[PDB]
């Protein structure tokens, strides 16, 4: 259930010093890819720098990344700005071992196109996409680059980071958990349970007082630098009451539940 | 559309005064993507920092991780500072070490 998919976005007016067209490549939830217009070459991010591919990968995904540069830029010539037009490619390996494609488009921010394969067209339904999709659909062979790229190249891919790369997405990182208080309004407290660094994301935090049910609090969740992650829920409590309050983790590096307290 | 950006700010490990740590800015939800993003030392901007790439969540809003290396203290004050054309002014959002 690994998707590899491609963030695209060009903006129109970028400015001095920044893309115009940039792509960062994701399998799960890592980051693997970085490309961007103005040094025109696509690069590993994080471990799969050192990720042992073959020879030609990386030659590859930069010349599939300048062929879709070319067709965003020229899809704002097609437009009646500024412009932002985002795009998310890529596929999954479904059930029974076969790929699942994605090709969904945004203008400023609004789902407006997608690609269909089984015409091998791209279609919407406002003007602005009927206008992008006519003029790739007029550019030779670019619908049936998009093809290959969804049903062959994709999955191709997929297939070889899940040969090579593994251990990546097998990382287990459990999280350092603090649970702390602090006076909020007159008679209340706010406690917060913080959970640091770990990987993979999926992590539920809960709060018991006096071991019964409190609620999941409110959530924060993001990223630090390396890719694995950060949580945080906090609760209004009344103040004096705090130590009648625990935390418990789960994560998958954790068999357990993990009790926490302040 | 426009969608105003959401700020967190917090440390990579938890904080113990005099070890070396990272502060994160995490700002996400946001469109278009254009932001300015600056680290404050007890309201000072912070030149060494470093950021991830622009990237996107499945809604299309557009998110990114500032980050820099710093060794916290008992007195000294943390705020990640976001412009953006959503806001009236520039927003500041103290680093509240529990989060
Ligand atoms: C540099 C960095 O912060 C980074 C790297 C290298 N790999 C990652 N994989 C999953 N998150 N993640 C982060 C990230 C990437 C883009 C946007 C963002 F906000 C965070």
């Amino acid at each position: 259930h690994l998707s590899l998919l491609y963030h695209l976005t060009a903006v129109s007016s970028p400015a001095p010093g920044t893309p115009a067209f940039w792509v960062s490549g994701w399998l799960g939830p890592q980051q693997y890819l970085s490309y961007n217009s103005l040094r025109g070459e696509a690069e590993p991010c994080g471990a799969w720098v050192w990720e042992n591919q073959v020879s030609w990968y990386w030659e590859k995904e930069t010349t599939d990344l300048r062929i879709k540069e070319k067709l965003f830029l020229e899809a704002f010539k097609a437009l009646g700005g500024p412009y932002t037009l985002q795009g998310l490619l890529g596929c999954e390996l479904g059930p029974d071992n076969t790929s699942v494609p994605t090709a969904k488009f945004a203008l400023n921010g609004e789902e407006f196109m997608n690609f269909d394969l089984k015409q091998g067209t791209w279609g919407g339904d406002w003007p602005e996409a009927l206008a992008i999709s006519q003029r790739w659909q007029q550019q030779d062979k670019a619908a049936n680059k998009e093809l290959t790229f969804l049903l062959f190249s994709c999955p191709h891919r997929l297939r070889e980071h899940l040969e090579r790369g593994r251990g990546n997405l097998e990382w287990k990182e459990p999280p350092s958990m603090r649970l702390k208080a602090r006076p909020s309004s007159p008679g209340f407290s706010v406690l917060t349970c913080s959970a640091f660094s770990f990987y993979p994301p999926e992590l539920q935090l809960r709060f018991l007082r006096n071991g019964l049910a409190a609620g999941t609090g409110q959530g924060d969740f993001g990223p630090n630098s390396d890719g694995s992650f950060h949580a945080s829920s906090s609760l209004t409590v009344k103040s004096g009451d705090e130590h009648h309050y625990c935390c418990i983790v789960q994560h998958a590096g954790l068999a357990q539940p993990l009790r926490v307290e302040l | 559309i426009q969608r105003t950006p959401k700020i967190q700010v917090y440390s990579r490990h938890p904080a113990e005064n005099g070890k070396s740590n990272f502060l994160n800015c995490y700002v996400s939800g946001f469109h278009p993507s254009d932001i300015e993003v600056d680290l404050l030392k007890n309201g000072e901007r912070i030149e060494k920092v470093e950021h991830s790439d622009l990237s996107f969540s499945k809604d299309w809003s557009f998110y990114l991780l500032y980050y820099t290396e710093f060794t916290p203290t008992e007195k000294d004050e943390y705020a990640c500072r976001v412009n953006h054309v959503t806001l009236s002014q520039p927003k500041i959002v103290k680093w509240d070490r529990d989060m």
